[PDB]
């Protein structure tokens, strides 16, 4: 997608789609009521994230598309499993070996490939500047 | 004898100011400092082996994520080699179009680009900064709190604040556990003063991102970064940690930026014996190298620490001028109190305000500061009628407008109205009739009736244990009388699905608009060309109180 | 010279509340940062958490400054799980384990305004705490001048409180002169 | 029920300014008014016929004078066929050079120049300021007056303004029989804190001639022009009466500027429909057209005019572009109270103290303002400490400096004890030690003994019927035992003698040296180039009262 | 007009005798404005002005002027005209001058730029100061009032009634003596 | 002359004499206490303010120029004609024949040739915009 394709809300609503194939149309106050829609529901797509990624490579903006790149496979992680991934990425949380079971995690059983690299990548480099658990 | 001019100037507010003579070794000192290393990088087999002076094998954290994620090193040694004086020239010449600019800068180092910046003075930063701004229109964004975290009083101001202009708006608590209470209040208040203002809760990291969650907040900006090893540290976080934060948030559609800013450093104990704006320089290339679509600097909290040394106001535009430099989002301070002096605070607000950057004020106070639970604002709502007046006198947009007090009035008795309902929906501690009236009203905490804190507390972690939603909060509107309300934050949360307020300095305007760097690209090429403040805005700027009709 | 080491600090037994104090607590400085001397600041505090019919023990973080970090290594040491962290510049947290480091229950984030009084109370409520009450938060004390007048001497003086950090040197209980 | 947030907002300083709606028929309008004439210029054999779309058959006096004398005819052409944007924009551009713009500028009409300057922002003129004055280093003026015309107190205040670092120093009068005694005063105060500070006394016009005839003066800046024909004539004067008058004064060796400013032909009552920016530009082009080397503009006395409207703080600061862009030294206002709000007042003043100009204030005043004869400056001695902080917060030079209370001291005691002399050496009513002790401790006349005004007033109109001259101060001075203050006044009457200090923007620094736009001119060219804060004049700048050391 | 007071009673002459002070106001004083720049009535500061020059045994003079609006120059048309040489001149929205045959038209004796400080104490002492000048004495000035923000609460508001007041400028016609009702 | 010989006072001293031949270093304190110089030899010369109309035309100012030239003229005029003729300038104070009469005497006395011909335009354009005598 091209800068003229943004925003996606603007142009192309119906590019849109949620976790569960849900449109934007969808999500109107009486299928809130009616439970027809609920939170589940309401989540961004690696795809919509990975279009977005589009327009920002066409913007010149090759970081910010590789956020976005990282955000699309971190989709598939619940949201509690976020929260542990990333406190035990904190100082001292975690050992390394913990670090490299989390990356494991995140390729063998979430396809989150450059997450996991990511991941094994602070492993190596927090035993050498000594952030791992117990170098307090 | 004393010299009653001297005994006059003593009682000046400025001479309550803090002042310190430089100190190098720990690094109380804005920027241009001999301990600062010279700019450098050597690449080797495509990977970086030095980085300003420093050899990979004494590589802290932060060097190894800027040497790795955050240089385009296939023009690095290129544009090492460029003169830095003919770059900044280059930064303010109106005639080099912003697109030549930044693939140098996003080759540059740390230091290399800091030693372009120092080369200018403040009026050639202002003019490169008009053209370097990614968004072209500027915008404005408000603190929204108060010393009980009443939640009515949050919700009358927030939309009292989304009417007179701010385009984002921002809590936090004095009691952690009111959280939840203080972002539903200011997510309400907000959309019934301009629907499509984005609001925030600024907590600790783990507590922020979970509120997002579940639907509370719009985006997130005090993720913050450090620009040494053992202050990153003591902020409970590395560049991977906070990197993954970054992506963390944009995987749930929520829109964020980080938070640096010159002098957090020396605040908090290690600055290296480097200068605050190397230091800083470091923060804004993390954030780059992070993927993060913008920044929040130009000191903010620490602003007691440049601006107490020689030139710190100034740093304090140079780092804004890197942060846009590099093709960030510049959310540039303005929000935190260093000064008791009117004069010397309105002079380092417009470094930012007559350039423009994408938030002039990433904070103006929209409470008095005695409510601001940020420990003051650098512009309270004491100042609206003087940034009015001074946008007229200047014809500079500020970003905020005028306003009527029957138009306030009722929109801030709506929203406490609204947040009744909400409240009352939710089984939540009651909100009184008493207590709508006097948000009203209120021109602070002092103006509100005492709630039950305890109580609030209590149900306000229920929010969090029970992991009760955003869509509850619709409900009770719909269900309250407040249709209209509910639709608005309905339109809120779906923006969370398109992802298109994740990109570079997006707001939410007009009718469900949204407006970033992507569609609205700052295009200055000199007098008469970029943003101009004209037609319609500049009536609605024009029109202040008090102006009598002369004829 | 009103505070002495008694040994390595030991988990705590459930009617205690832990003050942990910075490394330069009661030593290379004595008061907080505006004057008020530590030993009427522990004394208070002290006083506080007794006035509840709960015991105080005082410890000395080494780890880091960094006063959630010192509350946070009290919160795992302390029998109920609350702890107050003070820094010798004055500024003040009451700490729950299990809560994020960077959380708390309540922060007393401006030294300069905390009085004896002030002190007194967050020894109260931390004992309060401590017996699982819920107490009314200390009122929230926030002067916008505060920065303004103290931030540049309350870097100063962290600095100064920094150099006394030592890694991986566990909390030291403490001994209060009577 | 009153809000009260707006009961808190309506009792801000700023909402007791005066402002006014746009009234476009009376001209109370700053800039970019309908009735404003489009450039033009239609030139047959060497001379003009048409200027502005107005034909030489409707050519006021001002008209003639302009078109006589006001326009470089030999670049008319190629300046009137360029793009009006382009000009613009080679204003604010760094790399265009002043000495390649100076011949198309002055070779523009006025409407043509209003025209150019009209599409810049305030940024964009401030980068174009800093190129465009004429002189390389910035300097700046004060007013010294007290509300009883002390004359003891005026040498005392005059001293200490000197000492802090102005190079230029004014004074006027509540009753104008007083005045020889003011300029004299003033004048011998300012040798005595540096030598070379050059003086002035603002009166009628030929009272302020005759006073400089008789030596008291150093030069003259209220040489008043206007923009209507109405209003010059209300004013006392054509274009020719204040031509020859400034001939006048070069012909006696003195140094002069004119006074213009926008809003005077509204305040006088005959706008002629115009806007207040374009009958300024008229003013600046009669100043280049008598051959007059600089003006003081920026409103200047009429500030309360632009100000009320939109744009006016914006329009002031074009007309100072304006000035220095037709090659003459601006003296640039920030002399004359406009606003109750400190934040306003300092909007107003950064707009020319961040670039630079001449004179960034042509008349700060260096008394509190109750005393300040020109009913009040933009800023006064109690900003004192304010100014040097904003200086080394931003690293900008804006002409002062911190001093020690113990020099002050000392040096208002030796000017009122010099003036003591030169009154007892001239046989003028006494100054007693009570008034000398009282004008070296004082702030303002409230802390000085009264006088007898009446027999001053004799004493003072004696010296003009007379004819006694500048050389019977200096006669008294050195037979009363300040050889060294004689000689520093004998100094200053021998730069009547070479003209050098009749040339463009030229003031008298260090040892006797003139320093003006002729060999100090303005070579800025980008970032790291031209005028810089650095080495001894910013250590100076950063040592302010209250810098503690940390360690 | 309401609040009229002043009947023009023909063309004003040259005082001969030197026991005259000339009031001298502009061609909208009592006219189309009957209160100065703070809303004291014209009648009141010309009733002080009046007694102040009669109780120093002076008589007073009132003269409208006609050929400009600017306080100086209606203060020297009266100062011609003026048997002792001593003129007042007094503008609509309330600003005075003394001034003196011989003086430059922007020259004085005593000045008062700031109407809006003016009171009636002052302006009846401004007539007692006038009618000592024409007594060759050399009172004591009339303490000086300065405030620095008249400006700003003042001078746009002290152009616009300016601007109204020169309407009723009228060129080529000499000042005419005032029948004043008091 | 130059700008490469400004100031005068620093580049060539000599070239500046006053109305009565005196030269810079004769104004010593001594010289005026025992009034062997007065304020009558304290004046700027023709001569000097011509060095500096062609400095100011090398300085690309040629209407300074212009004005240093009328001023080497109005040298010659005394104190109190200079107030005169300056006072005659001014609006409704003359006739057209005064004027023109202050232009030829400018030139018989004292050869004031550019400043006569500046009184006789302001003389014939205050006809047309009625600035003499009589036409308030
Ligand atoms: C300056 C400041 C900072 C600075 C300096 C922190 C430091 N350790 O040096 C910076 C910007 C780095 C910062 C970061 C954080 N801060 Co903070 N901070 C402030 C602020 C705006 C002003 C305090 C001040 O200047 N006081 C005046 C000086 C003279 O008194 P002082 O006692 O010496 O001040 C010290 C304390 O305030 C302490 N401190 C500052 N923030 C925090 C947060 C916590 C949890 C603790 C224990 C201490 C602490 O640092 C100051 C200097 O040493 C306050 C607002 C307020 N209402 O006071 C927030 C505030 C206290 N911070 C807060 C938060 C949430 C944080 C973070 C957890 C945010 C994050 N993204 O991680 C981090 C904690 C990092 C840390 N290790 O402390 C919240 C606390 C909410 C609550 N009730 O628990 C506040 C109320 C508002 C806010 N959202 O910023 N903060
Ligand atoms: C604004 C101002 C002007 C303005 C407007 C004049 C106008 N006629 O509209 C401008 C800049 C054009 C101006 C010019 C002159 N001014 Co003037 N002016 C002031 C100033 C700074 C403030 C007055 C003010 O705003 N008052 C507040 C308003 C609300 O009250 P107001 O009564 O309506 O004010 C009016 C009078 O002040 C009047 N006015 C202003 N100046 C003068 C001078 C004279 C002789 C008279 C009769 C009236 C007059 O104009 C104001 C607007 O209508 C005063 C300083 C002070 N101490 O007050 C000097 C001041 C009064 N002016 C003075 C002088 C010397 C002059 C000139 C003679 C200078 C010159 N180079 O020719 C001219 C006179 C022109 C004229 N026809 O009046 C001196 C008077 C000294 C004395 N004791 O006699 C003062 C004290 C200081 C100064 N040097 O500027 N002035
Ligand atoms: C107010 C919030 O903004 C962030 N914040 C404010 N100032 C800075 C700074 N200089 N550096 C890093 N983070 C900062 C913190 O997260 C703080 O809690
Ligand atoms: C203060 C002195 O400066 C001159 N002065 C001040 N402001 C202006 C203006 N806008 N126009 C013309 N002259 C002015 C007058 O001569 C006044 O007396
Ligand atoms: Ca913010
Ligand atoms: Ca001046
Ligand atoms: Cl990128
Ligand atoms: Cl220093
Ligand atoms: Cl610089
Ligand atoms: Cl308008
Ligand atoms: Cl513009
Ligand atoms: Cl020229
Ligand atoms: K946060
Ligand atoms: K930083
Ligand atoms: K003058
Ligand atoms: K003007």
């Amino acid at each position: 997608a091209r800068v003229s394709d943004y925003p996606l809300a603007n142009k192309h609503p119906e590019w849109v789609k949620t976790a569960t194939n849900k449109t934007l149309d969808d999500f109107t106050l009486e299928n809130v009521l009616s439970n027809k829609v609920t939170a589940q529901d309401m989540r961004i797509t690696p795809e919509t994230l990975r279009l977005q990624a589009s327009i920002a490579k066409d913007a010149g903006r090759d970081r910010l598309a590789m956020n976005f790149e990282r955000a699309a496979e971190l989709t598939a992680v619940p949201d509690d499993r976020i929260l542990e991934i990333y406190n035990a990425l904190r100082p001292y949380r975690s050992t390394k070996e913990e670090l490299l079971a989390i990356a494991d995690d995140l390729e063998s059983r979430y396809q989150a490939k450059i997450c996991a690299a990511f991941v094994r990548e602070a492993a190596t480099l927090y035993v050498e500047r000594k952030k791992l658990k117990g170098d307090d | 004898m004393r010299s009653k001019r001297f005994e006059a100037l003593a009682k000046r507010p400025v001479n309550q100011d803090g002042f310190v003579k430089e100190w190098i070794e720990e690094g109380f000192i804005a920027m241009e400092s001999p301990n600062d290393p010279k700019p450098s990088i050597k690449i080797v087999n495509g990977a970086v082996t030095e980085l300003d002076g420093k050899p990979v094998s004494d590589f802290d954290l932060i060097d190894h994520f800027i040497a790795r994620y955050g240089i385009n090193l296939n023009r690095a040694e290129e544009v090492m080699a460029m003169d830095s004086v003919k770059l900044a020239n280059m930064l303010c010449d109106p005639n080099v179009k912003r697109s030549e600019i930044v693939p140098l800068t996003t080759a540059m180092t740390p230091a290399k680009i800091v030693e372009v910046v120092s080369h200018m003075n403040v009026v050639e930063m202002m003019m490169a900064m008009q053209k370097m701004r990614a968004r072209r229109t500027p915008s404005q964004q408000a603190h929204v709190t108060n010393v009980k975290d009443n939640p009515v009083q949050i919700a009358a101001d927030a939309a009292e604040g989304a009417w007179r202009g701010f385009d984002e708006q921002e809590t936090t608590v004095a009691v952690a556990r009111y959280a939840p209470f203080n972002a539903i209040a200011l997510l309400v208040g907000s959309q019934v003063g301009r629907p499509g203002v984005l609001t925030q809760c600024s907590l600790e990291e783990a507590t922020e991102l979970k509120l997002g969650m579940l639907g509370h907040t719009c985006y997130a900006e005090t993720i913050s970064v450090y620009g040494t090893e053992p202050v990153f540290t003591d902020g409970d976080d590395t560049p991977w940690s906070k990197g993954f934060l970054a992506s963390s948030y944009a995987s749930r559609g929520l829109k964020m930026r980080f938070t640096s800013g010159s002098g957090s450093e020396v605040q908090m104990g290690y600055a290296e014996g480097k200068s605050m704006l190397y230091l800083e320089a470091r923060c804004i290339y993390i954030t780059k190298a992070a993927g993060v679509q913008g920044l929040q600097n130009g000191s903010v909290s620490c602003i007691g620490v440049p601006s107490a040394v020689p030139s710190g106001i100034r740093a304090v535009l140079a780092e804004n001028l890197i942060c846009s430099s590099l093709d960030l989002e510049c959310a540039s301070s303005n929000d935190q109190t260093f000064t008791h002096s009117d004069m010397r605070r309105t002079a380092r607000l417009l470094m930012q305000f007559l350039p423009g950057t994408d938030f002039i004020s990433s904070g103006y106070s929209a409470v008095p500061n005695y409510d601001n639970m940020f420990a003051g604002s650098n512009e309270d709502a004491e100042d609206f009628d003087d940034y009015n007046v001074i946008q007229r006198d200047l014809k500079v947009d500020g970003g905020l407008r005028p306003v009527r007090e029957e138009d306030v009035i009722a929109i801030r008795n709506k929203a406490a109205r609204a947040l009744q309902a909400v409240f009352a929906g939710m089984g939540l501690p009651p909100i009184t009739d008493e207590e709508v009236e006097a948000a009203t009203y209120a021109h602070g905490s002092k103006d509100m009736p005492e709630r039950n804190i305890v109580e609030d507390i209590k149900f306000a972690q229920e929010i969090i244990n029970k992991n009760r939603n955003g869509l509850e909060v619709v409900k009770a509107l719909a269900q309250g009388g407040f249709t209209d309300v509910a639709q608005d934050m309905l339109n809120i949360q779906k923006a969370k699905l398109t992802g298109d307020y994740l990109h570079t300095s997006a707001i939410i305007v007009g009718d469900g608009q949204v407006l970033s760097a992507v569609n609205d690209v700052n295009d200055y090429a000199g007098p008469a060309t970029g943003y101009r403040l004209q037609g319609e805005r500049w009536e609605e700027i024009k029109n202040i109180p008090g102006a009598l009709d002369p004829n | 010279g009103f505070l002495t080491e008694v040994g390595e600090a030991r988990q705590g037994q459930q009617d205690e509340v832990i003050i942990a104090v910075g490394p330069a607590f009661g030593l290379a400085q004595t008061v907080n940062i505006v004057g008020i001397p530590h030993k009427s600041i522990l004394r208070e505090v002290i006083a506080g958490i007794e006035e509840e019919g709960i015991k105080a023990r005082v410890i000395r973080c080494f780890k880091s400054s960094d006063v959630a970090f010192v509350a946070v290594e009290g919160n795992r040491l302390s029998g109920s799980g609350i702890s107050i962290g003070i820094q010798s510049k004055g500024t003040t947290v009451i700490h729950q384990q299990g809560l994020p480091p960077l959380s708390n229950l309540e922060l007393f984030p401006q030294a300069p305004l905390l009085t004896l009084e002030t002190y007194r109370q967050i020894g109260k409520n931390a004992a309060r705490y401590a017996k699982r009450e819920s107490p009314q938060p200390v009122p929230t004390l926030n002067d916008q001048m505060a920065r303004p007048k103290y931030q540049a001497k309350s870097a100063i003086l962290h600095i100064k409180e920094t150099k006394y950090v030592v890694t991986g040197k566990n909390p030291q209980e403490l001994r209060v002169a009577l």
